[PDB]
């Protein structure tokens, strides 16, 4: 009796994909203040 | 199983990064280019899971995505790919981190057509390191992430970028040549001129010949995986980098020097491994004690955890050079654990620098009063690097200690001193990680707040990248057989190929 | 039994989900969950009360005569190297199950009173259930691996809770010290856990004692070499129970919240630091040199932390110095062998230090009324004397907490305290008369804290005269500030103190020891008599009784002044006032030394091994700037090198 | 060492070049002393 990785990775993969596409749309501070500007670490 | 899977997964982000100069609508910064790189990074990671959950067929020693295409019959190099147990976790780890490294590369608006080209070229070029069963394609893929990671530091980096970028490209191209030197020395040994990693492992080499090849590979792999004499390239290029570039640097590129130590220095060179295994566990402990003190002695924030990446690497060398089925199981686990722990830590350093713009850590203090979700995630990510149980940073180091001092390879006066000295890093890692948390967030004494650090917030996307990185951190910490079942049968053949060598 | 014992793993994982849910609700929904402060408290408190319902019938099933029940699930397997992690339901473990979850449900009742003025109300109940879920797994642990998953886990919750407020610079440095000093104990525990898996070969406590005694008499292990294994495992509990080398973090652990101080002295100090050595008596009983080491470092801590509690004005810091000594008073009972009584001074410590700690916070929330928010020591500004003259029910509940820790005639301590005093005057009474000397001193500093702050006048006139706070004038002087959520937990934690008026009596002292059997059935004792037990008790009650009459007369003169003591014993008074001069030894040597050793590892990195790298790039740049001067125009010179190399190659190649 | 000596707990006072070489021979000698230990004490 071993919990196998394949059924829980295949079940968490479409949860992982559609949340990356959703959480990109919802974001803050990188569009309004944004005093870092173009150079991302200058 | 007839479809080219690992050939596609390697070659998909390379051929799709060529469509990045042809992406329309350049309305200001590159917003559709940013969404295009996430769209291809997500569907390429889904190809890794589709090749895993349908065609990996675990507890089977050997490659199960083995596709040996002919490229140049005159030299003898083939396009031979394949994922065994030493490759498939790191192939799955590369597809997972780089997908978030595109998501971490959202505030970059400097040269967005150039950024997501080189990051996708690293996405095809890092899977290509663990997957190929060859030498001249392995040296190709090792130096495939030589130009696009140079330009990721030299354009989007801190200050002293040009010192950090040119020191790095001279230190790794000047050390990848020993993969060509030792890879050609092994293939021309004897009579068969094969270059695949299968036949070159089964070939019998002399003991004096293998000590030159082992010394050549240790110069080549002691640079990327930072063994502490050849480590000075790291905290400059890791100290001057952005958050998404750093998740590929410490998350994946450091593990290619640890993947090839188990693959090209233990499988192919077992008799030279046994003669020079006690120098690795000495170099592995002094990887920990040197870097954890240097993390405490440094006050630059991005440079502190950059040295902490060298200390968690130090437990891999004790795991490889222990000849134990549990010791080597803790070495591959430390490569997957620190890749998830570091890419979560180094994402939050670029998140903290995006609000405070200092990294000096003297003008900081009381940041946790202003932003709260960043400090709540900076604590839990630094706690995973404390080797705290319930997280994968502990069981990766627990298997190394148990795997070392149960092995019938070293003597008893040697095994006690190494385990006692490698456990000093158990004390030393809460010294600087908690002092970094204290001298940034804990306290009332804030900054000037009028010239520097005028803004403070916490984006909900930055919460998601941390929270999805802590699921394989905690989920391996509550069940370490979730990753061990990928390489339980392959590590059992790597160690047993060296168990036949140890009476020597 | 079968749905009660096979689902016994629900007791750790139920309060874990209380923090998993609201932790996911604070990191993503912080606008609503911070407003949802009152319902999320009762939601977390419900799943602790459900886990209280498990342990109250799992332990009650054990005292009726049920067998111990084990379970093991594989954790991390390899070639011939397995890790197993499950649980056991032991009468020792089931007694520890009730102790940790009664005082966790009780401190959640207390938590509604000390705050709901604090905006960190929701996060406090998240961290409280994270403490319990990490500690309810430590007590059910069958293995040395399984005690180590939750050894550093409760050290994490001890780190997160001491630095709960995180806006003080004092609580900033306090939380970091508590993790490091516990990690040195975790450094010793991890060394011995691998070291005992090396020798024996299994991680369970039952399979470790029989394997250690199999090799120490055969000749495989040495009696001197295998002795160093058990002291390393013992170095774990010397950090969590605050023994002699590692006790510095306890004066600073009082910089956190007052309800946490009751839980870091009932759940991770007297519970955790005593349970691990209690489970390892299969190992320690076969090694005599280890047990005299444990008893010696317990005997000094009963004297070390005792003297620092006197001339300590702070109420929380004086209780922290007491539980240094009372733990040392208890760990030395496990050093002399008589450890069943060491586990029955466990029940009267957790329910009475929490009586003293939670009772102290009712004084602290009262002291915010007339006095400002900064001082909480022995009272100034209407100075020390009277709080119980205002007649609160919070005043009489730490007096009975102080009454049962001295050894007084009409209450507890007459039945509980002096049982390990007769067992310690057997073997080495010269080095262990020191505990009898401080036995009147534990009666000193506890009653020194009673009538200095509760008997006199503490409402007349302010000496400092600076509060000026609207949150201090609304802090409800005349000590009824303590709301209805202090009426219950300051009383219902004493309904076992009435039960110890019935259990642990001269007909129930015997019937409890038969429950707490050792690894074998044997009970070792030197000599107990019928006639000698009265003078060993009747003279041991008097030293505790005269230890408070020298305090009843000292601190009711106004000033602590018998003759030639105002001009004090400054050779010794400078030790206790400046806190043993032990914090500055650890600071000027170890902290500065690790700031000095580490610095020259950075400068040998940046200059020596980085100088070789910046010299390979320097002797190549100045090489190309030396052969740049090889060409200089003047094409006659270019024809010279062509004609010289012709003359070179005709001598070089003819031989 | 001017940037290494910020206004926090560092700058102990031994950052001289006479101390850099004498810290090198102890640190690099301990690694080499453990390496030469390793090829003989192990087996």
């Amino acid at each position: 009796a071993v919990i196998s990785v394949k059924p829980i990775l295949l079940a968490m993969t479409p949860v992982f994909i559609l949340l990356c596409l959703f959480f990109g749309t919802r974001n803050g501070f990188y569009d309004t203040d944004q005093y870092h500007g173009n150079g991302s670490a200058h | 199983s007839t479809f080219p899977w690992l050939t596609t997964i390697i070659l998909f982000p390379i051929v799709a990064a060529l469509a990045i100069p042809f992406i329309p609508d350049p309305t200001g910064k590159g917003r559709p280019i940013r969404w295009y790189a996430l769209a291809v990074g997500l569907i390429d990671f889904a190809l890794i899971v589709y090749a895993f959950t349908n065609f990996y067929d675990l507890n089977t020693p050997g490659m199960q995505l083995w596709e040996s295409y002919d490229w140049i019959p005159e030299i003898g190099l083939r396009w031979s790919v394949g994922a065994d147990g030493l490759s498939m976790p790191l192939i799955l780890l590369t597809g997972f981190i780089t997908t978030l490294a595109i998501l971490a590369a959202w505030p970059v608006t400097l040269k967005p057509r150039l950024f997501y080209f080189l990051m996708l070229a690293m996405y095809g070029g890092q899977i290509a390191v663990f997957a190929v069963q060859d030498m001249l394609v392995f040296f190709l893929a090792w130096e495939l992430e030589l130009i696009p990671v140079y330009l990721l530091l030299a354009i989007w980096g801190g200050h002293k970028r040009q010192y950090a970028a040119t020191k790095f490209i001279l230190y790794t191209a000047g050390s990848s040549l020993f993969i060509l030197v030792a890879g050609l020395a092994m293939a021309f040994y004897g009579d068969t001129v094969s270059f695949d990693m299968q036949t070159l492992a089964a070939k019998d080499y002399a003991l004096g010949f293998q000590l030159l090849v082992y010394a050549g590979f240790l110069v080549a792999y002691g640079v990327k995986l930072p063994i502490v004499p050849l480590h000075t390239w790291l905290p400059d290029a890791h100290g001057e980098a952005t958050a998404p570039v750093h998740m590929l640097l410490a998350g994946i590129l450091l593990k290619m020097g640890g993947y090839a130590l188990i693959r090209m220095n233990v499988d192919m060179l077992p008799a030279a491994h046994a003669k020079f295994a006690p120098v690795l566990v000495i170099l592995g402990v002094v990887n920990i004690i040197y870097a954890a003190l240097t993390s405490y002695a440094q006050r630059n924030l991005k440079r502190k955890i950059a040295y902490s990446s060298i200390s968690h690497i130090g437990f891999v060398l004790i795991g490889i050079a222990s000849f134990t089925n549990l010791g080597m199981s803790g070495a591959v686990l430390q490569m997957v654990s620190h890749g998830l722990i570091g890419a979560s830590l180094f994402f939050l350093v670029g998140a903290t620098y995006d609000r405070t713009h200092t990294l000096i850590l003297e003008e900081m203090g009381g940041v946790g009063q202003k932003m709260k979700k960043i400090f709540a995630m900076f604590t839990a990510c630094s706690l995973a690097s404390l080797a705290l149980p319930g997280m994968s940073g502990f069981v990766a180091e627990l298997m190394v200690f148990i795997g070392f001092a149960t092995s019938d390879a070293y003597s008893l006066p040697f095994r006690v001193i190494v385990v006692f000295l490698a456990a000093v890093g158990v004390i030393l890692t809460p010294i600087y990680l908690l002092s970094m948390l204290r001298e940034i967030f804990y306290g009332p004494e804030n900054k000037e707040l009028v010239e520097h650090e005028a803004l403070v917030d916490a984006e909900p996307r930055e919460v998601f990248i941390i929270a999805c990185l802590l699921v394989p951190i905690i989920g391996i910490g509550l069940y370490p057989k979730l990753l061990t079942q990928i390489y339980d049968a392959t590590t059992g053949q790597v160690i047993a190929r060296a168990r036949e060598v140890l009476p020597t | 039994m079968e749905p009660l014992y096979q689902y016994a793993w629900l007791i750790p994982v139920l309060p874990l989900l209380g923090a998993l849910i609201v932790g996911f609700g604070l990191i993503a929904f912080s606008e609503t969950t911070s407003k949802l402060r009152r319902p999320s408290a009762i939601f977390i408190m419900a799943l602790m009360a459900i886990a209280m319902g498990h342990s109250l019938t799992l332990f009650w099933s054990q005292v009726q005569g049920h067998l111990p029940y084990t379970q093991m699930i594989e954790w991390a397997a390899a070639g011939n190297l397995h890790i197993a992690m499950g649980y056991v339901i032991d009468p020792l473990a089931a007694l520890m199950l009730v102790i940790v979850t009664t005082v966790a449900f009780l401190v959640m009742l207390y938590s509604d009173g000390y705050m709901a003025h604090d905006p960190g109300y929701v996060r406090f109940f998240a961290y409280l259930s994270l403490f319990g879920s990490s500690m309810l797994g430590l007590v059910v642990s069958p293995n040395l691996v399984q005690v180590y998953i939750f050894w550093e886990l409760v050290g994490m919750c001890s780190y997160l809770l001491i630095g709960f407020w995180y806006d003080r610079k004092s609580a900033a440095e306090a939380a970091q010290k508590a993790f490091v000093t516990n990690r040195v104990g975790d450094f010793g525990l991890l060394l011995g856990m691998v070291g005992l898996f090396w020798a024996t070969g299994t991680f369970d406590f039952a399979g470790m004692g029989d394997r250690l005694t199999e090799l120490v008499n055969t000749g495989l292990l040495s009696p001197s070499l295998a002795a160093i294994l058990a002291i390393l495992v013992f170095l774990g509990p010397v950090a969590k129970s605050a023994q002699f080398p590692l006790h510095v973090w306890l004066p600073d652990a009082m910089e956190g919240p007052t309800p946490i101080s009751a839980l870091i002295h009932a759940a991770t100090m007297v519970a955790a630091g005593v349970f691990l050595i209690a489970r390892m008596f299969p190992v320690f009983e076969q090694l005599p040199q280890v047990m005299t080491t444990i008893a010696w470092t317990g005997a000094f801590t009963a004297f070390m932390g005792a003297t620092i509690a006197i001339t300590q004005n702070d109420i929380k810091k004086s209780l922290a110095y007491s539980t240094i000594s009372q733990l040392g008073y208890m760990v030395m009972g496990m050093g002399v062998g008589a450890y069943s009584a060491g586990l029955f001074h466990l029940m009267t410590h957790a329910y009475f230090k929490a009586m003293l700690f939670l009772g102290s916070g009712s004084v602290i929330h009262s002291m915010e009324g007339v006095v400002g928010h900064n001082p909480d020591l022995a009272q100034d500004m209407r100075y020390m004397g009277g709080l119980r003259k205002y007649m609160p029910i919070t005043g009489a509940t730490f007096l009975v907490g102080c009454l049962a820790i001295s050894g007084v005639p009409p209450f507890a301590g007459f039945w509980s305290k002096d049982e390990i005093l007769g067992a310690v005057f057997h073997a080495n009474p010269a080095m262990w008369l020191l505990t009898w000397l401080t036995a009147g001193l534990t009666a000193f500093y506890m009653f020194r804290m009673y009538f200095m702050t509760f008997e006199g006048k503490f409402r007349n006139v302010p000496p400092e005269r600076q509060e000026h706070h609207d949150h201090h004038s609304h802090h409800a002087a005349v000590p009824h500030e303590s709301p209805w959520t202090m009426t219950l937990p300051l009383v219902v934690l004493a309904i076992p103190s009435t039960l110890i008026g019935f259990v642990g009596t001269p007909f129930n002292n015997l019937f409890e020891v038969f429950i707490h059997a050792p690894g074998e059935e044997k009970v070792a004792e030197h000599a107990v008599d019928l006639t000698e037990f009265l003078i060993l008790g009747g003279s041991s009650v008097g030293i505790g009784l005269m230890g408070i009459t020298v305090a009843y007369l000292m601190y009711l003169k106004g000033t602590p002044s018998p003759q030639a003591i105002a001009k004090a014993i400054q050779p010794l008074y400078q030790f206790s006032l400046h806190k043993w001069y032990f914090d500055e030894l650890y600071e000027a040597v170890f902290i500065k030394g690790c700031r000095r050793l580490a610095r020259q590892v950075l400068e040998v990195d940046y200059n020596v091994v980085d100088g070789v790298v910046n010299l390979t790039g320097f002797v190549t740049m100045v090489t190309g700037e030396g052969l740049k001067y090889l060409q200089n125009g003047r094409a006659q010179f270019y024809a010279l090198i062509v004609l010289l190399a012709v003359l070179g190659f005709v001598i070089f190649s003819v031989q | 060492a001017t940037d290494f000596n910020r206004g926090i707990m560092k700058f102990d006072g031994a950052d001289s070049p006479a101390m850099i070489a004498i810290s090198a021979v102890l640190i690099l000698g301990f690694i080499a002393g453990l390496i030469w230990w390793a090829l003989h004490t192990a087996y």
